[PDB]
Parts: C-alpha cells; structure tokens; sequence
C-alpha cells in the first residue's frame, strides 16, 4: 500500500494506491483505502484491510451518534482520538496504519498519523504503507508548504506514483479526495494515464548489457539479439 | 657420455643434450611458414601423406585454441596435440576467471612455460614439436613461436620444418608493413611448393588457416578454393 495526507491552505488532500494483495497474487486491483468517516473526515488504510474495514466502521458509528447529540459537525481532533484508542487497544490483535485527516471550521485542515502501536502525531504531511519508505526523500526533496489545492493534487498524485513504480506490493488506480469548506473532490487516475512509471521512462528504455554476443574483443557494445 | 640420457641434467659446457635432440625432431619434420599481416594472421604448413587412401582433415597440424587464436604444430603430431589442450585450457580460464579473450603475447607465455617444465624434470622428456600461435585479440595481430626448450619469441614472418633455410629467404623479400592477409595466401603457398622435394616425399597436401579482420577476428581454415 501507499497512502499519504497532505495540508494546503484551507484543507486536505488524501492519496492512495488502489492494490490489495497476498504477497505475491494481487487479489484486488481496484480497492479504495480512503474510507469516509464524515462528511468531511476520510482516512487512509494500511495494513489487514479486515482489522482497518472495522476499525473505520467502528470510528464512523461513534462520530454519527457524536453529531446528532452536539447538533454540530465534528472535528477532525476527535476523529482521530477515537480512532487512537481503538488501535491502541488492539494494538497486539491488529496490523493497522492509520492516516485521518479532514477539513473543520475551527482548525481548518489537519492531518493525523496513526501508526502501528497507537500513537497519535499531529503533521503537516504523512506517510503511510509499505510503500512510503520510497517517499521520505520525495517530499524532503520536492515537497513545499504553501501549495494550493491543485498542486497538492498533483503532488500527491505523483508520489503515489513513484511510490507505486518501485514497490511490488503498491499499484493499479491513484485515487485521491480533497477536503476543504467545499464539497468533497474524489478523483482516480488509470495506470495508462500515470504522471510516472518505469516503463515510460526514457533512461530505463535501453536494457543491459548482460548478454553480449561471444567474441574476439573485451569490448562490450550490444545484447546479442539473434542466434550465431 | 652419461651426461644425455636426462634432461635434468647440466652437460659439461652448460647444455641440455635432451633438448637439443628433441628440437631435431622438429627440424626433420615438415615446413610451416606464417606471415604477420596488416589485417591479420596467415599460416600455412604442408602435410606428408603416408597414404593414398587418408580422408581429407587427417592429421591436421592446425587447431583453433579460442575464437581468436590458433596454433600449427610443426615437429612430432601428438606432442603438439598435448599442447593444443592447454593451449585450450588456458584460452578458457582467461574467460572464465578474467572475463577477457586472452591476449595473445599471454598466451604465448604460458605455452612457453608449460613447454619449459617437461626440460626440468627427471621423469619427463622435452616435447618434440614446436608451436606457432596465431592471435588477434585486442592487443592486434600476433605471431609467437613456442620451441621445445620454452623459448617464446614473436615475428613478422617466420618458417621451420626440414625446407625452412630456403624459406626463411623468400620470406625476407616479402614486405610486412603493406602485405595482406589475401596477398600472404598466395605467398606462403608458393613457398611451400618450391621448398618442397619431390624425390622423397611424394604425397602431399596444404593447409592453410587465418585470422583476419575479413572473418570477422575468427580462427578459422582458409576456403578451399583460394590456392
């Protein structure tokens, strides 16, 4: 999985790879990690999509019950609380990576890591999945704060995708959702219309040179391409 | 006169008879010649028939040690056989441990040694043929003559065999900066058709090998229908 949350001004942008897998068999190529857990609160799944499925559900029924009772919407701090304290309690029954984020009108965007072992940090972006060890030096490189919405579409869109390239266990669609005081923008990108892939990539075009023709020189030129 | 039965044994004036004898094989074998051209290697020796009656490729004097190299075995035949399969040996190891086509002033070096150990040993007798390498890997067009005492020594043109004193002369009018690999062929074999004797050996045949930049640097026997 690659998944990752972003704060622009006035909102968020969630991001995800579309994969879910075995090992080694892709069991679905079309998944959707960006669960809704409010009208304007998503998270991002990693780990056993069983154990993070419930804990989404578990995380949405308390915050529907919350806004009858306060009347109001809610914030984005108490979804993350809530959701904390489940994966803290679980912590040794689950394999879970949670990103919250969401937009409110008393902190505006606000982005929540909750990683394996119930900790709660509170960031400006994160990380997530197995595929987000390829994305540190990404963002340490090319990630700004200040972006607009749209550039942290796009941003987000294609990190996920060098996410994705390199690792076996991310791929398929790039969905990504925006929240902000507006309505929610949902958007999925096909992998024939990927901001980056290796296969399009111009220096990896021309293969290595492994299997040069038997010769009378130490010199390598070409792959023998034919029989002798 | 004890002092020639082993080669492991220093004569009086500081020879080693058992050599010396084993490179009188050599000289009462047949003649090779070899040219050291602009584009390649040309070798050319003359084998007597015992028979009317051999298929032709019997006792070939010629064999490719590696893509690029080549060796023709003047003197006794099944010496220079032994030799050919180191020769072999080595070309295989310089691919295999070093990844490079050996070159071929190395693998003249090694022949020549392998050569020298068979004149230090009780148990063992100098070889009886000499070796002419041909080569062209990346160091260019090399010939090297390997002898039975394990000297090595590299030329533009060379003869040895029984007509060699009469050869040695016609290839000193050749010219080694100008002359070509198509050129050499017809040379070379006009030389082992004059040096020949008629009286004594009355059966023969040619062969004739090269490695040039028009076989694409392989060693390889000439096309038969180029003498």
């Amino acid at each position: 999985t690659t998944i990752m949350a972003v704060a622009f001004k006035g909102g968020v942008v969630l991001a995800a790879d579309s994969r879910t897998s075995t090992g080694t068999y892709v069991v679905n190529r079309a998944s959707n990690k960006l669960t809704k857990l409010a009208e304007k609160i998503y998270c991002c799944r990693s780990g056993s999509a069983a154990d993070t499925q419930a804990l989404a559900e578990q995380t949405a029924n308390y915050l529907e019950s919350y806004e009858i009772d306060t009347s109001k919407p809610v914030n984005v701090t108490t979804a993350a609380n809530i959701f904390k304290k489940l994966c803290y309690m679980n912590k040794w029954n689950i394999s879970a990576g949670i990103i919250v984020a969401g937009y409110d009108p008393l902190n505006g965007g606000s982005v929540y890591s909750i990683p394996s072992g119930g900790s709660c940090v509170k960031l400006d972006y994160a990380l997530g999945g197995s595929g987000s060890i390829f994305l540190y030096s990404f963002f340490d490189a090319n990630y700004k704060t200040g972006m607009s919405k749209e550039e942290c579409v796009c941003f987000c869109q294609r990190a996920v995708a060098h996410a994705y390239s390199r690792d076996g266990s991310s791929g398929g669609l790039i969905r990504t959702i925006a929240l902000h005081q507006g309505e929610p923008e949902d958007m999925t990108i096909p992998w024939t219309k990927t901001p980056y892939c290796m296969e399009k990539d111009p220096k990896y075009r021309d293969l290595a040179v492994q299997n040069p023709p038997f010769s009378s020189s130490a010199k390598i030129t070409v792959n023998q391409s034919r029989s002798e | 006169t004890e002092h020639d039965q082993s080669t492991d044994i220093f004569s009086a004036d500081g020879r080693v008879f058992q050599v010396e004898y084993a490179c009188k094989a050599v000289d009462n074998g047949s003649t090779a010649v070899a040219a050291c051209c602009t584009d390649g290697v040309v070798v050319a020796v003359e084998k007597i028939l015992t028979s009317r009656m051999l298929e032709e490729g019997s006792n070939d004097r010629i064999h490719a040690v590696d893509r690029q190299a080549g060796v023709c075995i003047c003197g006794m035949l099944p010496d220079g056989r032994a030799v050919v399969s180191r020769a072999r040996a080595e070309a295989e190891n310089s691919r295999d441990v070093f990844a490079t086509p050996i070159p071929g002033s190395v693998l003249a070096s090694r022949i020549g040694e392998f050569m020298h150990v068979y004149t230090t040993h009780y148990a063992y007798r100098p070889f009886g043929c000499s070796v002419i390498i041909a080569s062209y890997a990346d160091d260019g067009p090399q010939l090297f003559v390997s002898d039975p005492s394990g000297t090595v020594a590299g030329y533009y043109g060379i003869a040895l065999g029984k007509g060699k004193t009469v050869a040695k002369t016609e290839l000193e009018k050749l010219n080694f900066k100008s002359i070509t690999c198509d050129e050499a062929v017809v040379k070379l074999t006009k030389i082992l058709h004059d040096v020949h004797d008629k009286s004594k050996d009355k059966l023969y045949e040619l062969e004739v090998a090269w490695v040039c930049n028009k076989s694409n640097c392989v060693f390889q026997h000439v096309p038969n229908d180029m003498i």
